[PDB]
C-alpha cells in the first residue's frame, strides 16, 4: 500500500511521488541554465562548476548538438543527460530519413515529452531526473525555446530558466519583457544576444563570471554551435565596457 | 538489517554487500574439504568424499573435463555437474573449431563471467559450490580456485570446504617445497595427502573415503578411488 | 478416381461408393468402406489423395462427435456440411491443403427431410438431388436427369443406384468392385449389405 | 488453371429512374460439366445488394464474409450500412489479399436510404473500385455483356423497362457463352419494394 | 551511365552524365547522379536508381547519426557504410558505387565499391555501362596531383567519349568539385563537350 | 530489463474500489475546469488556459484538439496523458476506420475506441490509469450532433451540457439553469463564455480561453476547391479576437 | 494511362486521362487518376489502379495523422519519401507509377515515382503507356517561366496526345492546380472530347418481351 | 517514508538512487587503482593484494585491452568488472565493423557510459559494482576517462579509485601543479609506480603486487601494453626510493 | 525485482476462496440494480440507471442494456468499461458461429464462452477480474426462452427470474414472491418494474432513471423480435402498470 511512493501510480491524493521525486533529482548538479530569443537566434547559457583539478574541463559539458539545427541544454545528472541526448539525436536522425526535411525544435520537444509520459505511465521505466531545453531557429517558426520534465510536459517559451536559482532568473527576465514589451531580445547580431544573456544572468544571481563559469550555445538560420572559453571571454570583455 | 537486503541477487546491502552471493559462498564451508597444489610439471587434487549412511556410497567429489583438464568440488553437486558440463563443453568447441586445447587461464575467464551472470540479473541465483581446476596446458602445469562470486584464482596450491583453513596454512608452509616436486609424480600426491590429512578431525583417509586426481607433462587427467588410493594411505 | 453417387429421395439420402483401392498396377482391397459417420443422422463420403482422404474425415467426425458430447445434441445436416466447407476452404489456401472431395447425407431430424450435399476440396458446397464427385458424374448426372424423381421411394432410390452402378461398370475404365450402399433416414444409417446383386 | 473459368457465371448491374437492377445467371459447372443450376450470385445485407462471380469457393466466402461484417456493422453503428459504405468496404476487403486474392467479380447494387439515389459499382480482384452511372458488368461473358449494355441501355428507365433490358442483355450474352446461363434472376429494386423473377432461358 | 572520381592536387572531382534509361526509352535526360551523404563526401552511382538511390539514402542517415555522436566521419568511414550495405545486400542489389570525399588531412579521396560489394581504394575510378569504352583512354591520360582545371579537362574528356559511344550515357555532365575551399557545381552542356 | 510487471496495478479492494481509478477521478477534480454544451445546431467545449510562467506562450499549447474534421475534444487532467491520447485517438480514427470504410468515424465510435484505450491501462498490466476526463464533441451524417464525456475508467456518457474538474460541481449547476432544447450555437457559446467566467480567477479573456466548435462545414477551410461532396470540415477552434468581439456581449 | 505534370512560374499542375483496362476492354471509361494525398499534395497514378489508390490512401493517411502531430502543412518530400520507401520495401510487386506534386511551405514541387522506388524531380513529367506520346508534346512546347494558364493547355495538350495516339489511354481529361499562394483546384473532366454520338435507334423493349418463370418480393427490413 | 533503498531504478525524497550509492560502497572497499594521462598517451596502474604466498606471482592480471589501442582497470567487483569489458569489446567491435575505424576514445566512453547508465534504470537488474579507468590514443591524441556505478564519466588528467583514492588523488594533483608542461609516457609510469606505493598505506596490512600497462603513440605506437621486465623493475625501484 | 508489487490477484484464500472475485462482486453490489424475468411467450429486461442528472442526455445513452445478436441482450452490473469489452467479444462470437454453421447462435452456447473469459481471467495472468455481471436474455429454436446469469467467478446459472446489482436480496425475496410460471409478458413487465420500485435508493421511479427490454415472438409474424423501449415508451408504460 506505502508502494504507491516506490513506482509510479497514483497517490491517494492522485499525484506521482517518483515523478515528483525526479524533479528534485534535475537540481543535483547546482547549476542554473537560461535562453532568450533573438531577432533570428536563440541562446543558452548554463553554468559551468568543474571542481576537481583532475578533471579535463572541456570534457565536462551539460549542452549537446543533437542536430545541425537543434541544440540542446539539460538541468539534472550527467548520465540520465547523456541517455536523453542520445535518444533526440536518434530521433532526429530517423525523422529526417523518414520524413525528408530536418525536425522540427518543437516536434522533437512533443516526441521527448511523450517518452516520459510513458515513464509516468508504466511501471518498469522509472523517470529521467533531467529538464530538457531544446533550441533552434526553426525554418518555420524562427527562433525556438522548448522545455520538456520528467512528467512528460512541455511548453515553447520568450524565454526560459531552469535550475536551483530558476525562480531569480525567470523574474528577472519577466520584468524586461514587461518593460520591453516585445517577446524577444531586440537584437540583430547573436553576441550582443548571448551578452544580453550573460548580463541578466549576473544581475540575477548576483555574482560574477570567468570564461571558465559558464557554457554557451547558439543557435542560428541552419546552425547550433557553441562558443569556445575565448568566444566567451570576448563576450565577458565586452559586457564589461558597458558596467 | 541484512534480512531487508538478502531476499535476492539484485540487491546491495547498505555496506555494498550481496548477501545472496554470500550465502551462496556458505555453502561451499559446509562442503567436504578437498585440495589442489602443482609443481612444475603436475598438478593435484586431494579429495575427501563424504557419505550419508554407512549403508550409502561416498559421492564423487572429482570430475574430469578433458584429457588435460579437470576439477573438484565443495558444495552443491548438482551445481559443479552443471558448470563442469559447462566446461566440458567449452574445451570441445576449442578443439573442433581451433584444434586447440583450452588453456586453464581461459577456462577460468570462462568460469568466472558464467557465474557473475548470475549476480546481477532478477530471478537468477548464484552457484553454490567452489572449484579448483588442475590442467596441463601450453605454459605448464596450473591450478585455479573458482568462487561462486566468480572470482576465479590461479595459485601453487589451496583448499576449500570445511576445515579447509588447515591443508592450506600447511601448503602455504610446504611452497617451497612442493612447488619443486618435478618429475614425480607421487611424491606430489603425498604432499597432497599430508596437507589434506591437516583438515581431518572427524575420522582419517580409508581407501573408500579418499578421491586423488593428477594431470601433467605426459599425464592426462586420471582419477583414482578406491584400491587404486591405497598406496597413499 | 473412385466412384462417389449420392442420391436424395422422398425420405432418405443413399450413398455409393467404390470397393476398390489400386495403387499403381495392383487392386489392393476390394471391400474398402470409403465413408465416416458424423453423427446418427449424418454419413459422409469420401475420394481423393492418398492420405488426406482418411485424415480429413476422422478429423471432422471428431469434431462433429465432440460438438454432440458438449452440447447433447445433434448438429443439423446443413450445420454440418457448413463446418465442413469451411474446414476445406481454409484448407485450399494453407501450405499442403487437403485433396479431398465429400458428400454430405444427413437426416434433418427437425425438418424431418434427407438432405445431400457435396463438397469438393476447393470448399465448393452445394445441396443437391443427386451428386457424385470425380468421372462418374459424367455418366450419372445425364442418367438421373432422365429417371430421377422427387416424391420416390427409397426402393425406387436404390434402383436409380442400380441403374448408374451398372452404366459405370459398362463404360467406366477401371474395374473400381462394386460399391457400398448406405441409406440415412429418420432411424439413423444402414448398409445395404445386399447390392452385390441386388 | 484459371481460377475465375472453372465455374462460371455472370452478373450484371444497371440503374434506372429511381431504381437499380441487377442480375445473374444460376450455373455452377466444372470445366465443361455442369453441376448445379440453381447456384445464385446475388445476396444482400439488409438494402445493399452483393453478385460475385468467379471460383464458387470465394463466392461463399466473401458472401459469409460480408454477412458478417455487415452485421457487427449494424450492432456498432446503429443502422444499416449504405450502397456508398460498402463499397469501401468490399474494395478494402479485397485489397487486404493483394498477393493472395479471392478469384472473384464483385458488383454491388443498391439505393441510397438517405439520399433516394441509385447507386452501383463494380471491382477488379484486388479492389479496384469503378462506380457507374449506368451499367457493371462481370463474369466469363463479360464481353458479350458489355456488347449487349452498350447497345441495349439508355438513362432513366422506369423499373418496368429496365427489367426488360437488363434481362436481354443478360439472356444473350450468357448465350454465347458455354460456362454461363442455365438460369437465371433478376432484382428490381426501388427504395419501397424489390421484385424478384426466375426468366426462363435456354437450357444446353 | 558513366561515371568517375577522380583525385588531383587540391582535392577530388566527381563527374557523371545525366541519362537514365528503361530499356532504349531515356525516363530522364538530366539526372543529378552525384549524390551528398555528407558535407564533403560524395558519391557517383550507377546501375539501379532504385537501388543506389535507397543505399544513399540509408548511408545519409546512418552518416548524420555518425555526426551527432562522434563528429565529422572520414571518407574511409563513408565508403564502409555503403559497402557493408552494398556486401551485406549482394543477392538483391545491382549498384555500382563510386565514393569520394576531401579531408584536410587526406585531401582528396576515391573508393570504388563494384558490384559484388568489395571495396577499393584508388587515384580515380570510372564505373557504369559507358566505363568500358574509356578504359584505355582514361589509363593513358590520368596523371596523379594534376591541377583543378587538368581535372575538369580529363573527366570533360573522358565522359565525352564515354556518352559518345553508350547508348546508355547521354545528356549534360555534372561535376562536384571538393576541396579546402568548398563545394562547386560544374556542368557542361552537349554543344559544349560533343566537340571536344 | 523487460517489463517484468505483467500483473494488474489496478485491483479491487476488500470493500469493491478500484484504487487507482479513483486516484486518476481525482487528479481530474484538481484539472482546470472544462466544459461542453450542446446546441440544436452545434456543440462548444471550452476551457481555461491555466498558463504555468508568464514567460511561457499559452498558444504552444492546445488543450482543444481536433480528432477528425468533424471531431474535437477538451479534458481536465493531466495534460501529458491527454496529449497521447489525442495522438492515439487521431490515429485509431484511421487505422480502425477510415482505412476500412473511406470515411470519418461517427462520434459515439471513436469516443468508444478512446474509452477502451481507456479501460486497457485500468487492467494491463505494468501500467496506471489516465489521469484524465475528456469531453469529445462532434458531428455525423445519421447522428447530427453529440457531446460525450470519458472517465478514467473507460466509462463514458451523452451529455446535453455538462463540466468537469476544478469547479464542475458549480458550473454544472450553472448550466442547468440556463440550457435547453432550444439553444442556437451562438447561444452555447455565450453561456459557455458565462459559465467559464466563475471558475476564472485572474485575466478572462481570448489569450486566456480556448474555445472550439462543432457546426456548419467551413468550405473555406478545406484547402482546396473540385469535389462537391466535400464541403469542409464542422470543427473550428475561435481565435482570440474572435472571443474578445464575445466577451464585450457578456 | 497518360498522366503529366508541368511547372508553372508560381506552381505545378498535373493532369491525367480517364480510362482504365483489362486487356483490349475498357474497364472504366471515367475513372480518376488524380488522388489528393493532402488539401495541395496532388498525385496522379498509373499502373495497377488498386495499387496506385492503395499505396495513395496509406501515404495521405499518414501524411494527415503527421500533419496533426507537427501542427505544421504537409511538405511534398515527405509524400516522396514514404512512397518510395514503401514502394522499395516491395521490390516493386506494388505497381504504382505515380506523379507526385504540390504546394508546402518551402514552395512548390515536382517529383516522379517508380514502382521499384526510385524517384525524379523535373519541371515537366509524364508516366503510363501515353508516357512518350505526352513528352513528345511536352518536349516540343515547354517552356522556362510559364503562366498557370499555359501550364494548363500545355498539360492538358500532353493528355490529348495519349487520348488520340496510345491505345491504353481515352475519354476524358483530368487537371488539378496547386499554386502557391491559393487553395488547389481540381478540374475533374476539365475537357470531356469524347462523348458517345447520338444512338441510330432505342432499344427499349415492349414490356412482355421477357420470358419469367416465377416471381415474388424480397424482405428487406428486419 | 522509507524503503527507497530495496529497488534499484527507485528514487527517494531526495532524489537519489541508493542501490547506486550502496555500489559506490563496494567500489571504495576496493583495491586502488589510478590513471594517468601524459603527453601522447596515457598510464593505467593497480594494486595486487597478496592475499597469501599462494597466489603465483605475475599471473592474476587484472588491467585489461579493449580492441588494440584501449586499456581498462577497475576496482570494485572483478567479475563486474570483466562484465563490462566484455560489453565495450563488443561494442568495439560493432563499431569497427561499420565505420571501419578502431573506435575513437570518447566514442568508447560514451558507449561503456550508456550500457552502465542503462543498469540505473530497472529494478530487474543490479548496478555495476565498479569504478573503471580507461583510455587510449586515436586519431586526436590521447583520452583518460574514468566511469562511476551511477554511469557517470568524464575525461581526466589523472584519476584514482579504491581504497587509497585519497592519497593517489592528492599525489596526482601534486603531478599536475608540478608540471603544466605535461609528463612524458616514461616518467608518467614511474610516477605511477610511485602512487600506487603511496597509496597502499590504506591498506599497509598486506603485501602487494604491482600492475602497469600504457598505450603511448611514441612508446608503443598507439597500442596499449604491459609494462614489464626492466622498465617495470625499474619502475618499482623508483617507487621502493621515494618511499623511504 | 517486480514480485514486490504483486497483488496475486488469482490465489485462493485459506477458506478456499477467490479473494478479487469476491471483491468484484462486493463492486457489483453497488451497481444500478438489473432485473431479468422470463415468461411463457417472452423475456423482459429492466435495469435503474444508476447516477443521472437533469442534463444527461437519455435518448442517445446505454448504459446497462446491449443487444448481443438479433435474438440475444444482456443487461449489466458493475463497471460499463469492463461490461463493453466482454459485450464486443461476445457479438463477434455469435458472428464466427454464425459463419461456421450458418445457424444463429444457441443462446447457452453465447453465455459458456463469455463465462470461460471471465474464469481464465481467474485462474492466470495476474490480472484483475472484470467487474461485471450479466443477466443473459435470448431465445433459440432449441430451449426457446432463456434466462442466464454470470458473474466474475465465470460461472452461469438459468433463471425463471433473476437481479443483480444492488438491494438483490430484497429484489429477489420479492420476485420469488408474485412469479408464476404461467406468468404473460405483460405480467412480467409489470412484476419487473413493482420490483424496482420497491428496492430502488430513489425517492420515485421515473422513466429517466430506466432502461428497458423484452424479447417477444410478436404472433403476426411467427419470429422472435427485441425491442429495447426509448424514453417515451417507458414513460408509457410506467404510467400503465400504476407507478405513473
Amino acid at each position: 500500500a506505502g508502494y504507491d511512493r516506490h513506482i509510479t501510480i497514483f497517490s491517494p491524493e492522485g499525484r506521482l511521488y517518483q515523478v515528483e521525486y525526479a524533479f528534485k533529482a534535475t537540481n543535483q548538479t547546482n547549476i542554473n541554465s537560461l535562453a532568450v530569443r533573438g531577432k533570428d537566434c536563440t541562446v543558452v547559457i548554463s553554468q559551468k562548476k568543474v571542481p576537481d583539478k583532475l578533471l579535463d574541463p572541456t570534457t565536462v559539458s551539460y549542452i549537446f548538438c543533437i542536430s545541425r539545427t537543434i541544440g540542446m541544454v539539460v538541468n539534472g545528472p550527467i548520465p540520465d543527460a547523456r541517455n536523453a541526448a542520445l535518444r533526440a539525436k536518434a530521433e532526429a536522425a530517423e525523422f529526417r530519413y523518414k520524413y525528408g526535411y530536418d525536425m522540427p525544435c518543437d516536434v522533437l520537444a512533443k516526441r521527448m515529452a511523450n517518452l516520459s509520459q510513458i515513464y509516468t505511465q508504466r511501471a518498469y521505466m522509472r523517470p529521467l531526473g533531467v529538464i530538457l531545453t531544446f533550441v533552434s531557429v526553426d525554418e518555420e517558426l524562427g527562433p525556438s525555446i522548448y522545455k520538456t520534465d520528467p512528467a512528460g510536459y512541455y511548453v515553447g517559451y520568450k524565454a526560459t530558466a531552469t535550475g536551483p536559482k530558476q525562480q531569480e532568473i525567470t523574474t528577472n527576465l519577466e520584468n524586461h519583457f514587461k518593460k520591453s514589451k516585445i517577446d524577444h531580445i531586440n537584437e540583430e547580431s547573436w553576441e550582443k544576444v548571448v551578452e544580453f544573456a550573460i548580463t541578466h544572468m549576473i544581475d540575477a544571481l548576483g555574482t560574477e563570471f570567468s570564461k571558465n563559469d559558464l557554457e554557451v550555445g547558439v543557435a542560428t538560420k541552419d546552425k547550433f554551435f557553441t562558443l569556445s572559453a575565448e568566444n566567451i571571454e570576448e563576450r565577458l570583455v565586452a559586457i564589461a565596457e558597458q558596467d | 538489517f541484512r534480512n531487508n537486503y538478502d531476499g535476492d541477487t539484485v540487491t546491495f546491502s547498505p555496506t555494498g554487500r550481496l548477501f545472496q552471493v554470500e550465502y551462496a559462498l556458505e555453502a561451499i564451508k559446509q562442503g567436504s574439504v578437498t585440495v589442489g597444489l602443482r609443481s612444475n610439471t603436475h598438478a593435484v587434487l586431494v579429495a575427501l568424499k563424504r557419505n550419508a549412511d554407512e549403508l550409502s556410497s561416498y559421492q564423487k567429489k572429482i570430475i574430469k573435463c578433458d584429457e588435460h583438464m579437470g576439477l573438484s568440488l565443495a558444495g552443491l553437486a548438482p551445481d559443479a555437474r552443471v558448470l563442469s558440463n559447462y566446461l566440458r563443453q567449452q574445451c570441445n568447441y576449442s578443439s573442433l573449431v581451433f584444434n586447440r586445447k583450452l588453456a586453464v587461464e581461459r577456462a577460468g575467464h570462462l568460469l568466472c563471467d558464467k557465474a557473475q551472470k548470475n549476480t546481477q540479473s532478477y530471478g537468477g541465483r548464484p552457484y553454490g559450490v567452489g572449484l579448483l581446476i588442475i590442467g596441463y596446458d601450453k605454459s605448464g602445469a596450473h591450478l585455479l580456485e573458482f568462487q561462486p562470486s566468480g572470482n576465479v584464482t590461479e595459485l601453487y596450491g589451496t583448499a576449500i570446504g570445511a576445515r579447509s583453513q588447515g591443508a592450506k596454512t600447511y601448503l602455504e608452509r610446504t611452497l617451497d617445497t612442493f612447488i619443486k616436486i618435478d618429475g614425480n609424480p607421487d611424491e606430489l600426491i603425498k604432499a597432497g595427502v599430508e596437507a589434506i590429512s591437516q583438515s581431518l578431525r572427524d575420522e582419517s583417509l580409508t581407501v573408500d573415503n579418499l578421491s586423488i586426481a593428477i594431470v601433467g607433462k605426459d599425464t592426462p587427467f586420471t582419477i583414482y578411488d578406491g584400491e587404486a588410493v591405497a598406496k597413499y594411505i | 478416381m473412385d466412384i462417389i453417387l449420392g442420391i436424395r429421395v422422398q425420405d432418405s439420402v443413399i450413398l455409393a461408393s467404390s470397393k476398390a483401392v489400386t495403387r499403381g498396377i495392383s487392386v489392393l482391397k476390394d471391400s474398402d468402406d470409403k465413408t465416416r459417420q458424423l453423427s446418427p443422422h449424418t454419413l459422409m463420403s469420401f475420394a481423393g489423395e492418398a492420405g488426406d482422404t482418411v485424415q480429413f474425415a476422422e478429423y471432422i467426425q471428431a469434431n462433429i462427435q465432440l460438438y454432440s458430447i458438449r452440447e447433447d445434441y445433434e448438429l443439423s445436416p446443413q450445420a454440418v456440411s457448413s463446418f465442413v466447407r469451411q474446414e476445406l476452404a481454409k484448407s485450399i489456401r494453407s501450405r499442403r491443403p487437403y485433396q479431398v472431395n465429400v458428400l454430405i447425407g444427413g437426416y434433418d431430424k427437425k425438418k424431418n427431410k434427407p438432405e445431400l450435399y457435396q463438397i469438393d476440396y476447393l470448399g465448393t458446397k452445394v445441396e443437391l438431388p443427386y451428386g457424385a464427385h470425380g468421372y462418374s458424374g459424367f455418366y450419372t448426372f445425364s442418367l438421373l436427369d432422365h429417371h430421377y424423381r422427387p416424391d420416390m421411394t427409397t426402393e425406387e432410390g436404390l434402383d436409380l443406384l442400380k441403374l448408374c452402378v451398372q452404366e459405370l461398370e459398362k463404360r467406366m475404365p477401371m474395374d473400381f468392385k462394386g460399391v457400398i450402399v448406405k441409406i440415412v433416414d429418420k432411424d439413423g444409417i444402414r448398409q445395404v449389405d445386399d447390392f452385390q446383386a441386388q | 488453371s484459371d481460377p475465375s473459368s472453372i465455374n462460371g457465371g455472370i452478373v450484371v448491374a444497371m440503374t434506372g429512374k429511381d431504381c437499380v437492377a441487377i442480375a445473374c445467371d444460376l450455373r455452377l459447372g466444372s470445366q465443361s460439366l455442369g453441376v448445379s443450376n440453381k447456384f445464385e450470385k446475388i445476396f444482400h445485407y439488409g438494402h445493399v445488394f452483393l453478385g460475385i462471380t468467379g471460383l464458387a469457393t470465394d463466392v461463399t466466402t466473401l458472401n459469409e464474409m460480408f454477412r458478417y461484417k455487415t452485421n457487427l456493422y449494424k450492432l456498432k453503428e446503429e443502422r444499416a450500412i449504405e450502397p456508398e459504405t460498402f463499397t469501401q468496404l468490399v474494395s478494402s476487403s479485397l485489397y487486404e489479399r493483394r498477393f493472395g486474392p479471392y478469384f472473384v467479380g464483385p458488383v454491388v447494387a443498391g439505393i441510397n436510404s438517405k439520399s433516394g439515389k441509385p447507386f452501383i459499382a463494380g471491382f477488379d480482384l484486388i479492389g479496384c473500385i469503378d462506380e457507374a452511372k449506368d451499367f457493371i458488368v462481370s463474369g466469363t461473358a463479360s464481353d458479350q455483356l458489355f456488347g449487349m449494355c452498350e447497345s441495349l441501355y439508355e438513362p432513366n428507365l422506369e423499373p418496368e423497362d429496365l427489367f426488360e433490358t437488363i434481362s436481354q442483355a443478360l439472356l444473350n450474352a450468357a448465350d454465347r457463352d458455354a460456362l454461363s446461363g442455365w438460369g437465371a434472376v433478376v432484382y428490381i429494386i426501388k427504395k419501397d419494394e424489390v421484385v424478384k423473377r426466375y426468366l426462363k432461358m435456354r437450357q444446353d | 551511365t558513366s561515371i568517375m572520381a577522380v583525385t588531383f592536387k587540391d582535392g577530388v572531382i566527381l563527374g557523371a552524365d545525366s541519362r537514365t534509361t528503361t530499356g532504349a526509352y531515356i525516363a530522364n535526360r538530366v539526372t543529378d547522379k552525384l549524390t551528398r551523404v555528407h558535407d564533403k563526401i560524395w558519391c557517383c552511382r550507377s546501375g539501379s536508381a532504385a537501388d543506389t538511390q535507397a543505399i544513399a539514402d540509408i548511408v545519409q542517415y546512418h552518416l548524420e547519426l555518425y555526426t551527432s555522436q562522434y563528429g565529422t566521419p572520414s571518407t574511409e568511414t563513408a565508403a564502409s557504410v555503403f559497402k557493408e550495405l552494398c556486401y551485406e545486400n549482394k543477392d538483391n542489389l545491382t549498384a555500382g558505387i563510386i565514393v569520394a570525399g576531401y579531408d584536410d588531412k587526406n585531401k582528396g579521396e576515391v573508393y570504388t565499391i563494384p558490384l559484388g560489394g568489395s571495396v577499393h581504394k584508388l587515384p580515380y575510378a570510372i564505373a557504369g555501362s559507358g566505363s568500358t569504352f574509356i578504359y584505355g583512354y582514361c589509363d593513358k591520360n590520368f596523371r596523379e596531383n594534376m591541377s583543378k582545371e587538368e581535372t575538369v579537362d580529363f573527366i570533360k574528356h573522358s565522359l565525352s567519349q564515354a556518352i559518345k559511344w553508350d547508348g546508355s550515357s547521354g545528356g549534360v555532365i555534372r561535376m562536384v568539385v571538393l576541396t579546402a575551399a568548398g563545394v562547386e557545381r560544374l556542368i557542361f552542356y552537349p554543344d559544349e563537350y560533343e566537340q571536344l | 530489463m523487460t517489463d517484468r510487471y505483467s500483473f494488474s496495478l489496478t485491483t479491487f479492494s476488500p470493500s469493491g474500489k478500484l484504487g487507482q481509478i479513483d486516484y486518476a477521478l481525482t487528479a481530474v477534480k484538481q484539472g482546470v475546469t472544462s466544459l461542453g454544451i450542446k446546441a440544436t445546431n452545434g456543440v462548444v467545449i471550452a476551457t481555461e488556459k491555466k498558463s504555468s510562467s508568464p514567460l511561457a506562450m499559452s498558444e504552444t499549447l492546445s488543450k482543444v484538439s481536433l480528432l477528425t474534421p468533424d471531431i474535437g475534444a477538451v479534458y481536465s487532467g493531466m495534460g501529458p496523458d491527454y496529449r497521447v491520447l489525442v495522438d492515439k485517438s487521431r490515429k485509431v480514427a484511421h487505422t480502425s476506420y477510415k482505412r476500412i470504410y473511406g470515411e470519418y468515424p461517427p462520434t459515439k465510435l471513436l469516443v468508444s475506441e478512446v474509452a477502451k484505450i481507456m479501460q486497457e491501462a485500468t487492467q494491463s498490466g505494468g501500467v496506471r490509469p489516465f489521469g484524465v476526463s475528456l469531453l469529445i464533441a462532434g458531428h455525423d451524417e445519421f447522428n447530427g450532433f453529440s457531446l460525450y464525456q470519458v472517465d478514467p475508467s473507460g466509462s463514458y456518457f451523452p451529455w446535453k451540457a455538462t463540466a468537469i474538474g476544478k469547479g464542475s460541481v458549480a458550473a454544472k449547476t450553472f448550466l442547468e439553469k440556463r440550457w435547453n432544447d432550444e439553444l442556437e450555437l451562438e447561444d452555447a457559446i455565450h453561456i459557455a463564455l458565462l459559465t467559464l467566467k466563475e471558475s476564472v480567477e485572474g485575466e478572462f479573456n481570448g489569450d486566456t480561453i480556448e474555445l472550439a466548435i462543432i457546426g456548419d462545414e467551413n468550405p473555406d477551410l478545406l484547402g482546396y476547391t473540385g469535389i462537391p461532396t466535400d464541403k469542409g470540415p464542422r470543427f473550428r477552434k475561435l481565435t482570440s479576437q474572435e472571443i474578445n468581439d464575445r466577451l464585450e456581449a457578456l | 494511362t497518360t498522366i503529366v505534370g508541368v511547372k508553372f512560374n508560381n506552381g505545378v499542375v498535373i493532369a491525367a486521362d480517364t480510362r482504365s483496362t483489362q486487356g483490349p476492354i475498357v474497364a472504366d471509361k471515367n475513372c480518376a487518376k488524380l488522388h489528393r494525398i493532402s488539401p495541395k499534395i496532388w498525385c496522379a497514378g498509373a499502373g495497377t489502379a488498386a495499387d496506385t489508390e492503395a499505396v495513395t490512401q496509406l501515404i495521405g493517411s499518414n501524411i494527415e495523422l503527421h500533419s496533426l502531430y507537427t501542427s505544421r502543412e504537409p511538405r511534398v518530400v515527405s509524400a516522396l519519401q514514404m512512397l518510395k520507401q514503401h514502394l522499395f520495401k516491395y521490390q516493386g510487386h506494388i505497381g504504382a507509377y505515380l506523379i507526385v506534386a504540390g504546394v508546402d511551405p518551402t514552395g512548390s514541387h515536382l517529383f516522379s515515382i517508380h514502382a521499384h522506388g526510385s524517384t525524379d524531380v523535373g519541371y515537366y513529367l509524364s508516366l503510363g503507356s501515353g508516357s512518350l506520346a505526352a513528352m513528345a508534346v511536352l518536349e516540343s512546347h515547354w517552356k522556362q517561366d510559364l503562366t498557370k494558364e499555359e501550364a494548363i493547355k500545355l498539360a492538358s495538350d500532353a493528355i490529348q496526345a495519349g487520348i488520340w495516339n496510345d491505345l491504353g489511354s481515352g475519354s476524358n481529361v483530368d487537371v488539378c492546380v496547386m499554386e502557391i499562394g491559393k487553395d488547389a483546384e481540381y478540374l475533374r473532366n476539365y475537357l470531356t472530347p469524347n462523348v458517345r454520338e447520338e444512338k441510330q435507334k432505342s432499344y427499349k423493349f415492349p414490356r412482355g418481351t421477357t420470358a419469367v418463370l416465377k416471381e415474388s418480393i424480397v424482405n428487406i427490413c428486419d | 517514508g522509507t524503503g527507497y533503498d530495496l529497488s534499484n531504478s527507485v528514487f527517494s525524497p531526495d532524489g537519489r538512487n541508493f542501490q547506486v550509492e550502496y555500489a559506490v560502497k563496494a567500489v571504495e572497499n576496493g583495491t586502488t587503482s589510478i590513471g594517468i594521462k601524459c603527453n601522447d598517451g596515457v598510464v593505467f596502474a593497480v594494486e595486487k593484494l597478496i592475499t597469501s604466498k599462494l597466489l603465483v606471482p605475475q599471473k592474476n592480471v587484472k588491467i585489461q585491452v579493449v580492441d588494440r589501442h584501449i586499456g581498462c582497470v577497475y576496482s570494485g567487483l572483478i567479475p563486474d568488472g570483466r562484465h563490462l569489458v566484455n560489453r565495450g569489446r563488443e561494442e568495439a567491435a560493432s563499431f569497427k565493423k561499420l565505420y571501419k575505424t578502431p573506435i575513437p576514445i570518447p566514442a568508447f566512453a560514451d558507449r561503456l557510459g550508456q550500457y552502465v547508465q542503462a543498469h540505473t534504470l530497472y529494478n530487474s537488474v543490479r548496478p555495476f559494482g565498479v569504478s573503471t579507468i580507461f583510455g587510449g590514443v586515436d586519431k586526436n591524441g590521447a583520452h583518460l576517462y574514468m566511469l562511476e556505478p551511477s554511469g557517470s564519466y568524464w575525461g581526466y588528467k589523472g584519476a584514482a579509485t579504491g581504497k587509497g583514492r585519497q592519497s593517489a588523488k592528492a599525489e596526482l594533483e601534486k603531478l599536475v601543479d608540478h608540471h603544466p608542461e605535461g609528463l612524458s609516457a616514461r616518467e608518467a609510469v614511474k610516477q605511477a609506480a610511485k602512487i600506487i606505493y603511496l597509496a597502499h598505506e590504506d591498506n599497509k596490512e598486506k603485501d602487494f603486487e604491482l600492475e602497469i600497462s600504457w598505450c603511448s603513440l611514441s612508446e608503443t605506437n598507439g597500442l596499449h601494453k604491459f609494462v614489464k621486465g626492466d622498465l617495470l623493475q625499474e619502475a618499482i625501484d623508483f617507487a621502493q626510493k621515494e618511499i623511504n | 525485482g517486480s514480485r514486490r508489487y504483486d497483488s496475486r490477484t488469482t490465489i485462493f484464500s485459506p477458506e478456499g476462496r477467490l479473494y478479487q472475485v469476491e471483491y468484484a462482486l462486493e463492486s457489483i453490489s453497488h451497481a444500478g440494480t438489473a432485473i431479468g424475468i422470463m415468461a411463457s411467450d417472452g423475456i423482459v429486461l429492466a435495469a435503474e440507471r444508476k447516477v443521472t442528472s437533469t442534463l444527461l442526455e437519455q435518448d442517445t445513452s446505454t448504459e446497462k442494456l446491449y443487444k448481443l445478436n438479433d435474438k440475444i441482450a444482456v443487461a449489466v452490473a458493475g463497471l460499463t468499461a469492463d461490461a463493453e469489452i466482454l459485450i464486443n467479444t461476445a457479438r463477434i462470437h455469435a458472428q464466427n458461429y454464425l459463419k461456421t454453421y450458418n445457424e444463429d447462435i444457441p443462446v447457452e452456447i453465447l453465455v459458456r464462452r463469455l463465462s470461460d473469459i471471465k474464469q481464465g481471467y481467474t485462474q492466470h495472468g495476474g490480472l484483475r477480474p472484470f467487474g461485471v455481471s450479466f443477466i443473459y436474455a435470448g431465445y433459440d429454436d432449441r430451449y426457446g426462452y432463456q434466462l442466464y446469469t454470470s458473474n466474475p467467478s465465470g460461472n452461469y446459472t438459468g433463471w425463471k427470474a433473476i437481479s443483480v446489482g444492488a438491494n438483490t436480496s430484497a429484489a429477489q425475496t420479492l420476485l420469488q414472491m408474485d412469479y408464476k410460471d404461467d406468468m404473460k409478458v405483460d405480467d412480467a413487465i409489470e412484476l419487473a418494474l413493482k420490483t424496482l420500485s420497491k428496492t430502488t435508493d430513489s425517492s420515485a421511479l421515473t422513466y429517466d432513471r430506466l432502461e428497458f427490454a423484452t424479447i417477444r415472438k410478436g404472433a403476426n409474424d411467427g419470429e422472435v423480435y427485441q425491442k429495447i423501449f426509448k424514453p417515451q415508451e417507458i414513460k408509457d408504460i410506467l404510467v400503465k402498470t400504476g407507478i405513473t
